[PDB]
RNA sequence: GUGAAGAGGGAAACAACCCAGACCGCCAGCUAAGGUCCCAAAGUCAUGGUUAAGUGGGAAACGAUGUGGGAAGGCCCAGACAGCCAGGAUGUUGGCUUAGAAGCAGCCAUCAUUUAAAGAAAGCGUAAUAGCUCACUGGUCGAGUCGGCCUGCGCGGAAGA
RNA sequence: CGAUGUCGGCUCAUCACAUCCUGGGGCUGAAGUAGGUCCCAAGGGUAUGGCUGUUCGCCAUUUAAAGUGGUACGCGAGCUGGGUUUAGAACGUCGUGAGACAGUUCGGUCCCUAUCUGCCGUGGGCGCUGGAGAACUGAGGGGGGCUGCUCCUAGUACGAGA
RNA sequence: UGCUGAAAGCAUCUAAGCACGAAACUUGCCCCGAGAUGAGUUCUCCCUGACCCUUUAAGGGUCCUGAAGGAACGUUGAAGA
């Protein structure tokens, strides 16, 4: 799984979720939109 | 459960029909005479002293046959406590003998292994030799160069080195046994064990899950 | 925390836990941390074979006999 | 002992006159080969009615060594010469249309059934 | 918290027995129920359970939250139960299972054979379906998780054991 | 200024940093640098204050209602933000273009009807559709809650024999 | 500067971890077979021949992978001396010329009788505080770790066939 | 990677809770270990009398009374520099 810094408002439509103690990023407005930041 | 103390008396082959040739080695196993039992007014653990032998009636010392003296007047020159696992024993019985074996014919087997002296550094440790020619001389067998510069800066455990070797215990688990003959004090297995002929070794009954 | 100790072995490192510890070396990981605030020399010595540290409520003194030590 | 740059004699029909072989095939840094092995071989000579020519790479099956086949019955079954048959790396079996002698029964036991048929008597 | 407000009542057809190690729920579509809540002090009465601060536990304020999430659904659950989640996509795939036994047909060398939790049992109304009989919220979700297992729904066919989530989507499989 | 052209040390150990600067002692007082939970001599001293991490005891653009300080602002008791409910229609099978398009391929109108309330549509998804999101209003819920900025302290981005 | 052997070989090895293989997880223009390609994990594993001193490269062929780097680009009181290199020769370039040339090719001697640290085996002396003979615990200490080929599961799943 | 579920009435694999997860970690597997002064245990064999001279943990003698077993001797070894 790829690493960044950040998400920087990449899409509005992700809701930011904290899952087992970590971010997780999932979006429908943008296709293969998938992070572990915010 | 317990196991015996024999005699290594050599190897041979014995074959199947119409070939393969099931390579066996042949041990004899005098009847084990027993010299004590345990937790029956004796020390807090179940165990036996399975003893084999008798020595000699002018050579036997006296702090050897007071210890002997309570199961007999012959020195049985050792003692082989094991503890008791899976079954028990009593101090009426009949001598233990191979029919250990009867119906329980895989075993396990401990005893002292490649009693050939000191060898030589190449014959003991399977290193690679120098060049014969080609300039190179004096150094062919010698254990070679025995580290590296300055940063570990020193020789390391668990290397190759020379000395006195060998008639060291080896523990081995995958055996089955083809013949006994407790009347002709007889065992008879498949394959190897270690030591040369003239061996004691411990054969058992096997535990291993 | 970690409790890093050299085997004798070169680079060889063992390394523990405090969960670990007090489950299966609980007599030893006091005993390892108390010789370092000893005192200086052959005193610290002196001093080290008068710990005798036990754990599980049972110690080989029932005749000698420790008593609680209050204030 | 059977490796690299060892000569073989043909039991293949019209085959190739002088054959040199090269590694060894048959396992990661595996050591030599014996009679029911499959080797990796180059011509040096081919005969002139041969359909190959010189510095052509192929493979070729053992079927006879100097050693012999080992564990019948704790004996051995001796043999005086080491011999082979070339191979066809496109389409599998002899590169021949029949094989000289009866060269060795072990090829009926398990694995080369489809060249007993081809000609040998065994 | 901001529930306790609604602390919910025992409804007209279940009972709960009060012990200080593991309280029990009955009603008339689940049985042999059990709670467990060690984080909080119980106060049970002749029809209300609330929950308390426990004594020499700390809390921030939640696990009486936590506490009633587990009554909330045990009411329900032995009272009406909940619904089928396990449906098999695959026109080529086929299920039998009764009891305590799984007869699942997924294309494995194995019928997947589970021995369950104790308290669930399973059963078949169609060749294509399971319905999990349970008043344990937790535990008709962690059976279901294992029966998914087998065959997971493709993007291509969607062919496995049926789920939903909001990045559920068919790719075109563009070729050639 | 200090060493190279002085002692004493202290900072864990460097010449220089920090303090000091040598005539010599004294079972005498008072101090500087630095130390006072423990190793190791002396406060786990007393006041409130910021950080929540083994940070302190390495690593940036970028980025963040992580945590305090502060002024203005949106939503706010004819009632708030999340959740639950009602929904999110009707005129309408539009009109011009073209072979054609059930909001969501161009430009043309964007009005009126209704209702607590709205668009033949801000953003996805799709066939050209479907299926969703968003605007927005009251019932339930309810007293504080949030975005943007200026700033103090921490945080993530991240490997070495 | 009153000395510190430098690229290559043979032999003896080790550390890192930005993971090549192995054990796994995940995205995909992941249909399937594959490839593109990232992160958990450093316990184990990881190249032969023709040319060249080759480090490197060019080719040929194997393999579970043919991964990268440190360590004075590891190990000449370790052995070697193929390369770098004087003393000889010759072709060129330069100079009036002697001579110069990291221009080129050829050729070119390698010292050794072991204190202390390190490491293997093995004694005496002393320690266990009454002595002599045998058997036994356990503060701690090391060792190990797979992988081709093919068929049945299966030509099933997947896909327009392959 | 999931089920149940919260502080934050929603959401979420985590806070409580339960279901798994690699050759790595732990157990199992083989060997070494009382220089373990921090010298553990069990059995067998051997030893339990006095006195002179001396202000003496320093000995110099006498009568009475003691070794278990080792070392030595070799002949030798499948022991060994």
């Amino acid at each position: 799984m790829k690493v960044r810094a950040s998400v920087k408002k990449l899409c509005r439509n992700c809701k930011i979720v904290k899952r087992d103690g970590v971010i997780r990023v999932i979006c429908s407005a943008e296709p293969k939109h998938k992070q572990r930041q915010g | 459960m317990i196991g015996l103390v024999g005699k290594k008396v050599g190897m041979t082959r014995i074959f199947t029909e119409d070939g393969v040739s099931i390579p066996v080695t042949v041990i004899e196993v005098e009847a084990n005479r027993v010299t004590q039992v345990k937790d029956l007014a004796n020390d807090g653990y179940r165990a036996i002293q399975v003893t084999t032998g008798a020595k000699k009636a002018n050579r036997v010392t006296k702090p050897e046959a007071g210890h002997f003296a309570k199961a007999g007047v012959e020195a049985g020159r050792g003692l082989w406590e094991f503890r008791l696992a899976e079954g028990e024993e009593f101090t009426v019985g009949q001598s233990i003998s191979v029919e250990l074996f009867a119906d329980v014919k895989k075993v396990d087997v401990t005893g002292t292994s490649k009693g050939k002296g000191f060898a030589g550094t190449v014959k003991r440790w399977n290193f690679r030799t120098q060049d014969a020619t080609h300039g190179n001389s004096l150094s062919h067998r010698v254990p070679g160069s025995i580290g590296q510069n300055q940063t570990p800066g020193k020789v390391f455990k668990g290397k190759k080195m020379a000395g006195q070797m060998g008639n060291e215990r080896v523990t081995v688990q995958s055996l089955d046994v083809v013949r006994v003959d407790a009347e002709r004090n007889l065992l008879l297995v498949k394959g190897a064990v270690p030591g040369a002929t003239g061996s004691d070794l411990i054969v058992k009954p096997a535990v291993k899950a | 925390k970690v409790y890093y100790h050299h085997t004798g072995h070169i680079g060889g490192i063992k390394q523990a836990t405090f969960e670990e510890m007090i489950a299966r070396r609980p007599e030893r990981v006091i005993e390892i941390a108390v010789k370092g605030m000893l005192p200086k020399g052959p005193l610290g010595r002196a001093m080290f074979r008068k710990l005798k540290v036990y754990a599980g409520n049972e110690h080989n003194h029932a005749a000698q006999q420790p008593q609680v030590l209050d204030i | 002992m059977i490796q690299e740059q060892t000569m073989l004699n043909v039991a293949d029909n019209s085959g190739a006159r002088r054959v040199m072989c090269i590694k060894v095939l048959g396992g990661s840094h595996r050591r030599y080969a014996g009679v029911g092995d499959i080797i990796k071989i180059t011509i040096k000579e081919a005969i002139p009615r041969g359909k190959v020519k010189k510095g052509d790479v192929l493979k070729a099956v053992v079927v006879r060594t100097k050693k012999g086949v080992r564990r019948p019955d704790g004996s051995v079954i001796r043999f005086d010469g080491n011999a082979c048959v070339l191979l066809n790396n496109n389409s599998e079996q002899p590169i021949g249309t029949r094989i000289f002698g009866p060269v060795t029964r072990e090829l009926r036991s398990e694995k080369f059934m489809k060249i007993i048929s081809l000609a040998p008597e065994v | 918290s901001r529930v306790a407000k609604a602390p919910v009542v025992v409804p007209a057809g279940v009972d709960v027995k009060i012990n200080g190690q593991v309280i029990t729920i009955k009603g008339k579509n689940g049985e042999l129920t059990r709670t467990l809540n060690d984080a909080v002090e119980v106060k049970h009465a002749d029809n209300t359970l609330t929950f308390g601060p426990r004594d020499g536990y700390a809390d921030g304020w939640a696990q009486a939250g936590t506490a009633r999430a587990l009554l909330n659904s045990m009411v329900i659950g032995v009272t009406e139960g909940f619904t089928k989640k396990l449906q098999l996509v695959g026109v080529g795939y086929r299920a039998a299972v009764k009891g305590n036994v799984i007869n699942l047909s997924l294309g494995f060398s194995h019928p997947v054979d589970h021995q369950l939790p104790a308290g669930i049992t399973a059963e078949c109304p169609t060749q294509t379906e399971i319905v999990l009989k349970g008043a344990d919220k937790q535990v008709i979700g962690q059976v279901a998780a294992d029966l998914r297992a087998y065959r997971r729904p493709e993007p291509y066919k969607g062919k496995g054991v049926r789920y939903a989530d909001e990045v559920v989507r068919t790719k075109e499989a563009k070729k050639k």
